[PDB]
DNA sequence: TGCATCCGTGAGTCGAGGGTAATAACGGCCTGTACGCGTCCGTTTCCGGCA
DNA sequence: TGCCGGAAACGGACGCGTACAGGCCGTATAATGGGAGCTGTCACGGATGCA
Protein backbone atom coordinates (compact mmCIF):
# COMPACT_ATOMS: atom_id res chain seq x y z
CA UNK A 1 0.00 0.00 0.00
CA UNK A 2 1.45 3.57 -0.45
CA UNK A 3 2.96 5.54 1.86
CA UNK A 4 3.27 9.34 2.14
CA UNK A 5 6.98 10.96 2.18
CA UNK A 6 7.38 12.62 6.03
CA UNK A 7 9.04 15.38 4.82
CA UNK A 8 6.25 16.85 2.62
CA UNK A 9 3.83 16.12 5.74
CA UNK A 10 6.04 17.36 8.71
CA UNK A 11 8.15 20.20 8.91
CA UNK A 12 8.24 24.16 9.64
CA UNK A 13 5.54 24.36 6.53
CA UNK A 14 3.93 21.94 5.08
CA UNK A 15 4.26 21.04 1.33
CA UNK A 16 1.20 18.81 1.59
CA UNK A 17 -1.10 20.72 2.97
CA UNK A 18 0.28 24.21 0.96
CA UNK A 19 -0.66 22.20 -2.55
CA UNK A 20 -3.89 20.82 -0.80
CA UNK A 21 -5.12 23.78 1.03
CA UNK A 22 -5.04 21.30 3.84
CA UNK A 23 -4.57 22.28 7.35
CA UNK A 24 -1.86 20.14 9.02
CA UNK A 25 -3.51 18.46 11.86
CA UNK A 26 -6.19 17.29 9.04
CA UNK A 27 -3.42 16.41 6.88
CA UNK A 28 -2.24 13.99 10.04
CA UNK A 29 -5.40 12.84 10.25
CA UNK A 30 -6.21 11.61 7.06
CA UNK A 31 -2.80 9.94 6.58
CA UNK A 32 -2.76 8.43 10.02
CA UNK A 33 -6.06 6.42 9.90
CA UNK A 34 -8.16 8.93 12.03
CA UNK A 35 -10.58 10.62 9.57
CA UNK A 36 -12.28 9.73 6.27
CA UNK A 37 -11.83 12.01 3.70
CA UNK A 38 -14.16 12.81 0.30
CA UNK A 39 -11.63 12.02 -2.37
CA UNK A 40 -14.26 13.05 -5.29
CA UNK A 41 -18.35 14.07 -5.84
CA UNK A 42 -20.41 14.09 -8.65
CA UNK A 43 -22.61 17.08 -9.52
CA UNK A 44 -25.01 16.14 -12.55
CA UNK A 45 -26.21 12.92 -10.21
CA UNK A 46 -26.56 14.86 -7.18
CA UNK A 47 -28.63 17.53 -9.44
CA UNK A 48 -30.96 15.37 -11.18
CA UNK A 49 -31.42 12.96 -8.14
CA UNK A 50 -31.56 16.32 -5.39
CA UNK A 51 -35.44 15.74 -5.83
CA UNK A 52 -36.22 11.93 -5.24
CA UNK A 53 -33.83 12.05 -2.67
CA UNK A 54 -35.55 14.85 -0.94
CA UNK A 55 -38.37 12.93 -1.38
CA UNK A 56 -37.39 9.49 0.01
CA UNK A 57 -35.94 11.85 3.22
CA UNK A 58 -39.57 13.25 3.30
CA UNK A 59 -41.08 9.47 3.16
CA UNK A 60 -38.51 8.33 5.47
CA UNK A 61 -39.49 11.57 8.14
CA UNK A 62 -43.26 10.65 7.48
CA UNK A 63 -42.62 7.11 8.75
CA UNK A 64 -40.60 8.09 12.03
CA UNK A 65 -43.39 10.63 12.80
CA UNK A 66 -45.82 7.51 11.67
CA UNK A 67 -44.15 5.73 14.31
CA UNK A 68 -44.12 8.75 16.87
CA UNK A 69 -47.98 9.31 17.04
CA UNK A 70 -47.97 5.19 17.22
CA UNK A 71 -46.21 5.86 20.38
CA UNK A 72 -48.32 8.47 21.53
CA UNK A 73 -51.38 6.22 21.21
CA UNK A 74 -50.04 3.28 22.82
CA UNK A 75 -48.97 5.51 25.71
CA UNK A 76 -52.62 7.22 25.98
CA UNK A 77 -54.19 3.39 26.16
CA UNK A 78 -51.28 2.85 28.77
CA UNK A 79 -52.09 6.17 30.95
CA UNK A 80 -56.16 5.25 30.58
CA UNK A 81 -55.38 1.84 32.17
CA UNK A 82 -53.43 3.58 34.70
CA UNK A 83 -56.22 5.65 35.14
CA UNK A 84 -59.00 2.97 35.66
CA UNK A 85 -56.52 0.98 37.68
CA UNK A 86 -55.80 4.00 40.12
CA UNK A 87 -59.15 5.80 40.16
CA UNK A 88 -61.03 2.39 41.16
CA UNK A 89 -59.29 1.37 44.35
CA UNK A 90 -57.73 2.75 47.27
CA UNK A 91 -55.04 4.67 47.10
CA UNK A 92 -53.03 7.64 47.91
CA UNK A 93 -53.46 10.73 46.78
CA UNK A 94 -49.90 11.17 45.85
CA UNK A 95 -49.83 7.45 44.59
CA UNK A 96 -52.27 7.61 42.17
CA UNK A 97 -50.08 10.16 40.33
CA UNK A 98 -46.90 8.54 40.79
CA UNK A 99 -47.52 6.20 37.82
CA UNK A 100 -49.15 8.94 35.37
CA UNK A 101 -46.09 11.03 36.32
CA UNK A 102 -44.00 8.15 36.00
CA UNK A 103 -45.63 7.54 32.45
CA UNK A 104 -45.09 11.02 31.03
CA UNK A 105 -41.66 11.10 31.65
CA UNK A 106 -41.38 7.94 29.89
CA UNK A 107 -43.38 9.64 27.44
CA UNK A 108 -41.08 12.56 27.37
CA UNK A 109 -37.81 10.30 27.05
CA UNK A 110 -39.60 8.85 24.06
CA UNK A 111 -40.23 11.90 22.38
CA UNK A 112 -36.59 12.88 22.65
CA UNK A 113 -35.25 9.59 21.53
CA UNK A 114 -37.20 10.13 18.57
CA UNK A 115 -36.28 13.91 18.56
CA UNK A 116 -32.92 12.53 18.55
CA UNK A 117 -33.34 10.54 15.48
CA UNK A 118 -34.92 13.20 13.53
CA UNK A 119 -31.58 15.55 13.89
CA UNK A 120 -29.17 12.96 13.14
CA UNK A 121 -30.83 12.40 9.91
CA UNK A 122 -31.50 15.84 9.74
CA UNK A 123 -27.79 16.14 9.86
CA UNK A 124 -27.00 13.15 7.57
CA UNK A 125 -28.62 14.84 4.69
CA UNK A 126 -27.49 18.70 5.26
CA UNK A 127 -23.66 17.33 5.34
CA UNK A 128 -24.40 14.94 2.10
CA UNK A 129 -26.26 17.61 0.35
CA UNK A 130 -23.23 20.16 1.35
CA UNK A 131 -20.48 17.09 0.59
CA UNK A 132 -17.66 18.20 -1.25
CA UNK A 133 -13.72 17.40 -2.55
CA UNK A 134 -11.28 17.90 0.82
CA UNK A 135 -13.33 17.63 3.10
CA UNK A 136 -13.00 15.42 6.40
CA UNK A 137 -15.55 13.08 7.66
CA UNK A 138 -14.96 12.72 11.35
CA UNK A 139 -17.37 9.66 13.02
CA UNK A 140 -16.96 7.09 11.10
CA UNK A 141 -20.65 5.96 11.97
CA UNK A 142 -22.11 9.16 10.38
CA UNK A 143 -19.43 8.20 7.56
CA UNK A 144 -20.90 4.49 7.47
CA UNK A 145 -24.26 5.63 7.32
CA UNK A 146 -23.58 8.07 4.67
CA UNK A 147 -21.81 5.50 2.36
CA UNK A 148 -24.45 2.87 2.88
CA UNK A 149 -27.68 5.27 1.97
CA UNK A 150 -25.51 6.92 -0.86
CA UNK A 151 -22.90 5.03 -2.07
CA UNK A 152 -23.05 6.52 -5.65
CA UNK A 153 -22.24 10.42 -6.05
CA UNK A 154 -19.15 10.13 -4.71
CA UNK A 155 -16.45 8.38 -3.75
CA UNK A 156 -14.33 8.88 -0.53
CA UNK A 157 -11.30 6.79 1.30
CA UNK A 158 -8.80 7.72 4.12
CA UNK A 159 -4.90 7.47 3.91
CA UNK A 160 -1.75 7.25 1.76
CA UNK A 161 -4.23 5.81 -1.09
CA UNK A 162 -6.96 8.93 -0.75
CA UNK A 163 -3.82 11.12 -0.57
CA UNK A 164 -2.55 9.80 -4.13
CA UNK A 165 -6.26 9.91 -5.42
CA UNK A 166 -6.70 13.92 -4.03
CA UNK A 167 -3.47 14.61 -6.11
CA UNK A 168 -4.48 13.05 -8.96
CA UNK A 169 -7.47 14.78 -9.46
CA UNK A 170 -5.39 18.14 -9.22
CA UNK A 171 -5.13 20.76 -11.65
CA UNK A 172 -1.98 23.10 -10.97
CA UNK A 173 -2.70 25.13 -13.66
CA UNK A 174 -6.48 26.31 -12.63
CA UNK A 175 -5.28 26.15 -9.23
CA UNK A 176 -2.04 28.25 -10.33
CA UNK A 177 -4.69 30.81 -12.04
CA UNK A 178 -6.88 31.02 -8.79
CA UNK A 179 -4.10 31.81 -6.37
CA UNK A 180 -2.50 34.42 -8.52
CA UNK A 181 -5.93 36.25 -8.85
CA UNK A 182 -6.25 36.18 -4.82
CA UNK A 183 -2.83 37.49 -4.93
CA UNK A 184 -3.70 40.55 -7.06
CA UNK A 185 -7.29 40.89 -5.54
CA UNK A 186 -7.63 40.09 -1.55
CA UNK A 187 -5.61 41.87 1.55
CA UNK A 188 -4.21 40.63 4.68
CA UNK A 189 -3.86 37.45 6.29
CA UNK A 190 -5.45 35.85 2.89
CA UNK A 191 -2.84 37.44 0.34
CA UNK A 192 -0.44 36.43 2.75
CA UNK A 193 -1.66 32.55 2.61
CA UNK A 194 -1.81 32.73 -1.09
CA UNK A 195 1.53 33.73 -1.88
CA UNK B 1 14.51 -0.50 10.38
CA UNK B 2 14.74 -2.04 7.16
CA UNK B 3 13.85 -4.89 8.94
CA UNK B 4 10.68 -2.97 10.14
CA UNK B 5 9.58 -1.82 6.55
CA UNK B 6 9.68 -5.45 4.61
CA UNK B 7 8.67 -7.33 7.93
CA UNK B 8 5.23 -4.91 8.29
CA UNK B 9 4.65 -4.79 4.09
CA UNK B 10 4.81 -8.38 4.17
CA UNK B 11 2.27 -8.91 6.74
CA UNK B 12 0.10 -6.30 5.18
CA UNK B 13 0.49 -8.13 2.46
CA UNK B 14 -0.57 -11.43 3.85
CA UNK B 15 -3.68 -9.67 5.42
CA UNK B 16 -4.83 -8.01 2.52
CA UNK B 17 -4.77 -11.46 0.19
CA UNK B 18 -6.08 -13.37 3.26
CA UNK B 19 -9.47 -10.94 3.49
CA UNK B 20 -9.06 -9.32 6.63
CA UNK B 21 -11.81 -6.20 8.67
CA UNK B 22 -10.97 -2.97 7.77
CA UNK B 23 -9.73 -2.10 11.74
CA UNK B 24 -7.00 -4.61 11.07
CA UNK B 25 -6.27 -3.46 7.63
CA UNK B 26 -5.95 0.35 8.65
CA UNK B 27 -4.25 -0.97 11.57
CA UNK B 28 -1.44 -2.35 9.51
CA UNK B 29 -1.26 -0.03 7.06
CA UNK B 30 -1.02 2.73 9.57
CA UNK B 31 1.81 0.63 11.34
CA UNK B 32 3.75 0.40 7.69
CA UNK B 33 3.44 4.65 7.59
CA UNK B 34 4.81 4.88 10.91
CA UNK B 35 7.72 2.70 10.18
CA UNK B 36 8.39 4.26 6.55
CA UNK B 37 8.24 7.60 8.70
CA UNK B 38 10.78 6.41 11.36
CA UNK B 39 13.37 4.87 8.77
CA UNK B 40 13.19 8.20 6.78
CA UNK B 41 12.89 10.68 9.88
CA UNK B 42 12.87 9.00 13.40
CA UNK B 43 11.72 11.34 16.01
CA UNK B 44 10.11 13.61 13.70
CA UNK B 45 6.60 13.08 14.80
CA UNK B 46 5.72 10.75 18.29
CA UNK B 47 7.90 8.76 20.75
CA UNK B 48 11.60 8.52 18.56
CA UNK C 1 -19.65 -26.97 -8.12
CA UNK C 2 -22.29 -25.47 -9.62
CA UNK C 3 -20.82 -23.05 -11.76
CA UNK C 4 -19.72 -24.77 -14.48
CA UNK C 5 -21.87 -26.87 -16.70
CA UNK C 6 -24.75 -25.78 -14.49
CA UNK C 7 -28.01 -24.61 -14.36
CA UNK C 8 -29.53 -21.23 -15.03
CA UNK C 9 -30.35 -21.25 -10.58
CA UNK C 10 -34.23 -19.51 -10.23
CA UNK C 11 -33.66 -15.76 -9.01
CA UNK C 12 -34.94 -16.34 -5.67
CA UNK C 13 -32.52 -19.27 -4.78
CA UNK C 14 -30.32 -17.49 -6.12
CA UNK C 15 -30.29 -14.34 -4.31
CA UNK C 16 -30.90 -16.04 -1.07
CA UNK C 17 -27.84 -18.29 -1.28
CA UNK C 18 -25.47 -15.17 -2.39
CA UNK C 19 -27.27 -13.33 0.84
CA UNK C 20 -26.06 -16.36 2.85
CA UNK C 21 -22.70 -16.48 1.73
CA UNK C 22 -22.78 -12.81 2.43
CA UNK C 23 -23.97 -13.33 5.78
CA UNK C 24 -21.21 -15.57 6.73
CA UNK C 25 -18.33 -13.05 5.70
CA UNK C 26 -20.08 -10.72 8.24
CA UNK C 27 -20.40 -12.88 10.84
CA UNK C 28 -16.96 -13.50 10.67
CA UNK C 29 -15.38 -10.23 10.35
CA UNK C 30 -17.95 -9.21 13.82
CA UNK C 31 -16.95 -12.13 15.19
CA UNK C 32 -12.51 -11.14 14.85
CA UNK C 33 -14.04 -7.75 15.78
CA UNK C 34 -14.97 -8.54 18.86
CA UNK C 35 -12.35 -11.45 19.93
CA UNK C 36 -9.55 -8.69 19.29
CA UNK C 37 -9.76 -7.71 22.93
CA UNK C 38 -8.52 -11.36 23.40
CA UNK C 39 -5.76 -10.69 21.46
CA UNK C 40 -4.11 -7.90 23.36
CA UNK C 41 -4.65 -8.80 26.09
CA UNK C 42 -2.87 -12.17 25.43
CA UNK C 43 -0.55 -10.19 23.10
CA UNK C 44 0.21 -7.21 26.41
CA UNK C 45 2.68 -9.60 27.78
CA UNK C 46 4.84 -10.39 25.60
CA UNK C 47 6.73 -7.06 24.97
CA UNK C 48 10.17 -5.91 26.31
CA UNK C 49 12.10 -8.23 24.35
CA UNK C 50 12.78 -7.45 19.97
CA UNK C 51 9.08 -7.13 18.78
CA UNK C 52 7.04 -3.90 19.34
CA UNK C 53 3.85 -4.17 21.41
CA UNK C 54 1.72 -3.05 18.08
CA UNK C 55 3.77 -6.12 15.40
CA UNK C 56 2.48 -8.09 18.42
CA UNK C 57 -1.17 -7.15 18.28
CA UNK C 58 -1.21 -7.96 14.68
CA UNK C 59 0.59 -11.15 14.57
CA UNK C 60 -2.12 -11.97 17.31
CA UNK C 61 -4.99 -11.21 15.09
CA UNK C 62 -3.32 -13.44 12.59
CA UNK C 63 -3.46 -16.15 14.66
CA UNK C 64 -6.96 -14.92 15.32
CA UNK C 65 -8.02 -15.02 11.54
CA UNK C 66 -6.47 -18.60 11.78
CA UNK C 67 -8.19 -19.60 14.75
CA UNK C 68 -11.84 -18.62 13.97
CA UNK C 69 -11.35 -20.29 10.34
CA UNK C 70 -10.18 -23.80 12.32
CA UNK C 71 -12.92 -22.86 14.98
CA UNK C 72 -15.46 -24.94 15.49
CA UNK C 73 -19.38 -25.24 17.62
CA UNK C 74 -20.04 -29.16 17.94
CA UNK C 75 -17.48 -29.40 20.71
CA UNK C 76 -19.16 -27.26 23.48
CA UNK C 77 -16.25 -25.88 24.12
CA UNK C 78 -15.99 -21.74 24.61
CA UNK C 79 -14.48 -19.73 21.71
CA UNK C 80 -11.76 -18.36 24.00
CA UNK C 81 -10.12 -21.33 25.36
CA UNK C 82 -9.60 -22.60 21.27
CA UNK C 83 -8.57 -19.19 20.53
CA UNK C 84 -6.00 -18.81 22.96
CA UNK C 85 -3.69 -21.41 21.79
CA UNK C 86 -4.15 -20.25 18.42
CA UNK C 87 -3.09 -17.12 19.45
CA UNK C 88 -0.23 -18.04 21.20
C1' DT D 1 -7.79 40.59 14.61
C1' DG D 2 -4.29 39.66 18.83
C1' DC D 3 -2.91 36.17 22.06
C1' DA D 4 -1.01 31.95 23.64
C1' DT D 5 0.78 27.60 22.53
C1' DC D 6 3.73 24.90 20.37
C1' DC D 7 7.41 23.28 17.53
C1' DG D 8 12.08 23.20 15.75
C1' DT D 9 17.11 24.62 15.60
C1' DG D 10 21.76 25.41 17.51
C1' DA D 11 24.44 25.90 21.75
C1' DG D 12 33.86 23.93 20.69
C1' DT D 13 37.96 23.09 20.61
C1' DC D 14 42.20 18.46 21.34
C1' DG D 15 43.33 12.77 24.21
C1' DA D 16 40.99 9.02 27.63
C1' DG D 17 37.84 5.20 25.54
C1' DG D 18 35.56 -1.19 22.39
C1' DG D 19 30.60 -6.91 24.74
C1' DT D 20 22.65 -5.81 27.53
C1' DA D 21 15.29 -8.36 31.17
C1' DA D 22 11.18 -11.04 31.02
C1' DT D 23 9.29 -19.21 28.26
C1' DA D 24 4.34 -25.25 27.23
C1' DA D 25 7.11 -28.33 24.12
C1' DC D 26 6.90 -32.03 21.68
C1' DG D 27 5.18 -36.24 17.33
C1' DG D 28 5.03 -37.12 12.02
C1' DC D 29 7.03 -36.17 8.12
C1' DC D 30 9.57 -34.60 4.58
C1' DT D 31 12.69 -32.82 1.38
C1' DG D 32 17.06 -31.07 1.24
C1' DT D 33 22.01 -30.98 2.20
C1' DA D 34 26.09 -33.34 3.23
C1' DC D 35 29.86 -36.49 3.52
C1' DG D 36 32.74 -40.73 4.31
C1' DC D 37 35.43 -44.69 1.37
C1' DG D 38 37.21 -45.81 -3.26
C1' DT D 39 39.85 -44.98 -8.45
C1' DC D 40 40.71 -41.86 -11.35
C1' DC D 41 44.68 -37.11 -12.80
C1' DG D 42 48.60 -35.24 -11.10
C1' DT D 43 52.72 -33.98 -8.30
C1' DT D 44 56.73 -35.29 -4.55
C1' DT D 45 59.86 -39.10 -3.70
C1' DC D 46 61.51 -43.87 -5.37
C1' DC D 47 64.95 -46.50 -6.55
C1' DG D 48 67.13 -49.60 -10.56
C1' DG D 49 70.54 -48.75 -13.38
C1' DC D 50 73.81 -45.45 -15.05
C1' DA D 51 77.30 -41.82 -17.11
C1' DT E 1 76.00 -35.69 -9.66
C1' DG E 2 72.57 -34.81 -12.07
C1' DC E 3 69.29 -36.19 -15.23
C1' DC E 4 65.60 -39.41 -17.58
C1' DG E 5 61.86 -41.89 -17.53
C1' DG E 6 58.64 -43.67 -15.70
C1' DA E 7 56.54 -45.33 -11.03
C1' DA E 8 54.49 -44.74 -5.64
C1' DA E 9 51.09 -41.98 -2.73
C1' DC E 10 47.88 -37.49 -1.96
C1' DG E 11 43.94 -35.42 -3.73
C1' DG E 12 39.23 -33.41 -7.71
C1' DA E 13 34.88 -35.63 -9.43
C1' DC E 14 31.48 -38.74 -7.17
C1' DG E 15 26.29 -43.33 -6.25
C1' DC E 16 25.18 -44.49 -1.75
C1' DG E 17 23.48 -44.88 2.88
C1' DT E 18 22.93 -42.24 6.53
C1' DA E 19 22.62 -37.68 9.82
C1' DC E 20 20.32 -33.84 10.88
C1' DA E 21 18.71 -29.17 9.94
C1' DG E 22 14.92 -26.85 9.30
C1' DG E 23 10.16 -26.20 8.62
C1' DC E 24 5.14 -27.14 8.98
C1' DC E 25 1.22 -28.55 11.66
C1' DG E 26 -1.24 -28.87 16.02
C1' DT E 27 -2.47 -28.81 20.47
C1' DA E 28 -9.60 -27.67 24.08
C1' DT E 29 -11.58 -25.64 31.25
C1' DA E 30 -10.88 -20.53 31.53
C1' DA E 31 -8.56 -16.40 30.49
C1' DT E 32 -11.36 -10.44 26.66
C1' DG E 33 -8.60 -2.84 26.07
C1' DG E 34 -0.23 -1.09 27.97
C1' DG E 35 3.27 0.43 31.38
C1' DA E 36 5.38 4.52 31.39
C1' DG E 37 8.41 8.13 32.00
C1' DC E 38 8.57 12.06 31.78
C1' DT E 39 8.38 17.78 32.55
C1' DG E 40 16.62 22.65 35.26
C1' DT E 41 18.53 26.11 28.09
C1' DC E 42 17.54 30.44 25.47
C1' DA E 43 16.79 33.10 21.77
C1' DC E 44 14.58 33.25 17.46
C1' DG E 45 11.01 32.73 13.87
C1' DG E 46 6.95 31.17 12.37
C1' DA E 47 2.64 28.41 11.86
C1' DT E 48 -1.86 27.31 14.02
C1' DG E 49 -6.02 27.46 16.68
C1' DC E 50 -9.30 30.32 19.14
C1' DA E 51 -11.50 34.44 21.51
Amino acid sequence: APVTHIWYFKGVPSRLGYLLDLAPKDLEKIIYFAAYVITSVDEEMRHNELSTLEAEMAVERKAVEDQRDGELEARAQKLEADLAELEAEGAKADARRKVRDGGEREMRQIRDRAQRELDRLEDIWSTFTKLAPKQLIVDENLYRELVDRYGEYFTGAMGAESIQKLIENFDIDAEAESLRDVIRNGKGQKKLRAL
Amino acid sequence: LYRRVINRNNRLKRLIDLGAPEIIVNNEKRMLQESVDALFDNGRRGRP
Amino acid sequence: ELSERGEKLPAAQRRDMMWICRDGDRAKNHLLEANLRLVVSLAKRYTGRGMAFLDLIQEGNLGLIRAVEKFDYTKGYKFSTYATWWIR
